[PDB]
C-alpha cells in the first residue's frame, strides 16, 4: 500500500514536498518513482530513485523537482521547486512491480494557480 | 542462505527401463531439488549427486498410475524442461512432498518479483514501452522443413516451422541458426542449409567407410564437441548419425531439423554429462568403421540390457588403433570414458588414432573430404529422402 500526499493548491513560483508512505512494502528495496496524470494528457513518469539513491528526472522537472528516499520512514518524498501553472495534474508513486500490475494509490492533486481568485 | 526445506527417500520412475529406482532428495529453499544414492549425512557429504533439478515454476500433479501415491512433477534442469515420475508408501507422505515442493516454489515467484523490484532501472519505470513477409518459398525437405531464399539478401536457408505445442553458436562444423521468430501459431528457425545429404544414407549406400574416411568424419565431429564443451559449455546430447549432414564441400555439418545410441550413465537415470556426447561419437564411429551398431535388438529392453551389460565385439577388419578409440569412447562408466576427465576433448585428439593431425587445420576446412557430393546447385534437394 502506497500513499501519496502533501499535495494543494499554491502559487506560481511557490514549492511542495509530496510524500509517498508505503506501509506493507518496503521502500529501502526497491526503485522508486514519481509520476503525473494530466487533466487530458497521458500519464508521465517524472522521476526515479534506485536502491543506490542514484536519481533521474525527466526533462520538463530537470532543475525544478527532487526525488528522495527516507529509509527512517519508509517514505520517498517530491520536493517540487519552481513551480508553474503548468505543473497541475494528480501526482502518484509507485514501485516496478505495481506499475505492471496497475496498481496505484489514490495520488496527491496538485493545483498551481496564477493567481489568487 | 540456503537450508534444506524437507529431505528423504523417493522412489523415481525411470525414464528409459521399466523401474523404480530409490534415492534420496534434498528440497531446499532457493528451489534446488537434488538427488543422492545414499543420504549426504550417511556417507559424510562426500559423494556427488545423482540428480539436480530445480522446482521453479514446477507443475505437480497427483496420481494412481502406473502405483497408488505417485505425483508427476514437471519441473527444470538448468535450462531443459523435463518431467519426472516419483512414488512414496503413504498418501500423507505424498501430500507433505507436494504441498512441500509447492510450497518452496510459490516462494521463489515472491523471490524473483522482490529482485525485479529491486533491479528496475529508470526505463524500467516508464509508464509504457524477422517475418514471413520477407524468405521466399521454394521446396521441402522434412515432414516441416522447408528451402527459403531470402527476399532481402539473396541467400538460400532452410527454415523449420513447428507448431506451437544454441543460437549463439558459431563453428564451421555447426549449422548456423541465423533467424529465430515466431507467430501466435507457429516458431520459425531460420538456419543454414547444408545440401550434401545425411551421412545415414551415405553410410547405407558405401554398407562401410574405410578409416581414413572416418577419421575425417570424427575429426570435425570433435573439433565442434571441443568448441561447445569449452567455449559454451555446452552437452550437445543428440549426437548421432541422423544429425550429421554434409555441405556442398564434403564437411560436416551438425544439424537438427534412436534408443541405440543412449549411453549407459542415461539408461540409469544419472543427470547427462559431457561424457555422453564422447559415447556418440563412439557409437557413430563404430558405425562408420564397421557398417553397423554396436548394440542393436528389436527388443528395446534386450538393446538397454546389452548396453549396460554386454561387451562390444570389434570385427577383425578394424585396426588397434581404431579398437582402441573405440574401445575407450565405449567404456560404461563415464569417469572411466575417453574424453571423460577434466581434458575432455584433448584426450579424443591426442589419441593415436588422429596423430598427425594438426587440429588447428580441422577448424581451417583443411582436411580432405573423401566424398564430394555432385549437388549441381544450392536447391538441389538430391539427398533428400
Amino acid at each position: 500500500q502506497l500513499v501519496e500526499s502533501g499535495g494543494g493548491l499554491v502559487q506560481a513560483g511557490g514549492s511542495l514536498r509530496l510524500s509517498c508512505a508505503a506501509s506493507g512494502i518496503d521502500v529501502r528495496i526497491k526503485t522508486m518513482a514519481w509520476y503525473r496524470q494530466a487533466p487530458g494528457k497521458q500519464r508521465e513518469l517524472l522521476a526515479s530513485v534506485l536502491v543506490s539513491g542514484s536519481t533521474n528526472y525527466a526533462d520538463p522537472v530537470k532543475g525544478r523537482f527532487t526525488i528522495s528516499r527516507d529509509n527512517a520512514k519508509n517514505t520517498v518524498y517530491l520536493q517540487m521547486n519552481k513551480l508553474i501553472p503548468d505543473d497541475t495534474a494528480v501526482y502518484y508513486c509507485n514501485t516496478y512491480g505495481r506499475l505492471r500490475r496497475d496498481v496505484w494509490g489514490p495520488g496527491t492533486q496538485v493545483t498551481v494557480s496564477s493567481h489568487h481568485h | 542462505d540456503v537450508a534444506i526445506v524437507k529431505e528423504g527417500w523417493l522412489h523415481k520412475r525411470g525414464e528409459y527401463i521399466k523401474t523404480w529406482r530409490p534415492r534420496y532428495f534434498l528440497l531446499k529453499n532457493d528451489g534446488t531439488f537434488i538427488g543422492y544414492k545414499e543420504r549426504p549425512q550417511d556417507v559424510d557429504q562426500r559423494e556427488a549427486p545423482l540428480n539436480n533439478f530445480s522446482v521453479a515454476q514446477c507443475q505437480l500433479m497427483k496420481t494412481e498410475r502406473p502405483r497408488p501415491n505417485t505425483f508427476i512433477i514437471r519441473c527444470l534442469q538448468w535450462t531443459t524442461v523435463i518431467e519426472r515420475t516419483f512414488h512414496v508408501e503413504t498418501p500423507e507422505e505424498r501430500e507433505e512432498w507436494t504441498t512441500a515442493i509447492q510450497t518452496v516454489a510459490d516462494g521463489l515467484k515472491k523471490q524473483e518479483e522482490e529482485e525485479m523490484d529491486a533491479s528496475a532501472e529508470h526505463t524500467d519505470m516508464e509508464v509504457s514501452l524477422v517475418t514471413m513477409n520477407e524468405f521466399e518459398y521454394l521446396k521441402l525437405l522434412g515432414k516441416k522443413v522447408i528451402l527459403v531464399k531470402e527476399k532481402a539478401t539473396g541467400r538460400y536457408y532452410a527454415m523449420k516451422i513447428l507448431k506451437k505445442e544454441l543460437q549463439n553458436s558459431r563453428h564451421p562444423f555447426l549449422t548456423a541458426l541465423k533467424y529465430s521468430f515466431q507467430t501466435h501459431d507457429r516458431l520459425c528457425f531460420v538456419m543454414e542449409y547444408a545440401n550434401g545429404g545425411e551421412l545415414f544414407f551415405h553410410l547405407s549406400r558405401e554398407r562401410v567407410f574405410s578409416e581414413d574416411r572416418a577419421r575425417f568424419y570424427g575429426a570435425e565431429i570433435v573439433s565442434a564437441l571441443d568448441y561447445l564443451h569449452s567455449e559454451k559449455n555446452v552437452v550437445y546430447r543428440d549426437l548421432k548419425l541422423e544429425n550429421l549432414m554434409l555441405d556442398k564441400d564434403g564437411h560436416i555439418k551438425i544439424t537438427d531439423f534412436t534408443p541405440e545410441y543412449l549411453a549407459p550413465e542415461v539408461l540409469e537415470d544419472n543427470d547427462y554429462g559431457r561424457a555422453v556426447d564422447w559415447w556418440g561419437l563412439g557409437v557413430v564411429m563404430y558405425e562408420m568403421m564397421c557398417g553397423r551398431l554396436p548394440f542393436y535388438n528389436q527388443d528395446h529392453e534386450k538393446l538397454f540390457e546389452l548396453i549396460l551389460m554386454e561387451e562390444i565385439r570389434f570385427p577383425r577388419t578394424l585396426g588397434p588403433e581404431a579398437k582402441s578409440l573405440l574401445s575407450g569412447l565405449l567404456k560404461k562408466d563415464p569417469k572411466q570414458r575417453l574424453g571423460g576427465g577434466s581434458e575432455d576433448a584433448k584426450e579424443i585428439m591426442q589419441h593415436r588414432f588422429f596423430a598427425g593431425i594438426v587440429w588447428q587445420h580441422v577448424y581451417e576446412k583443411k582436411l580432405s573430404p573423401p566424398f564430394k557430393p555432385q549437388v549441381t546447385s544450392e536447391t538441389d534437394t538430391r539427398y533428400f529422402d
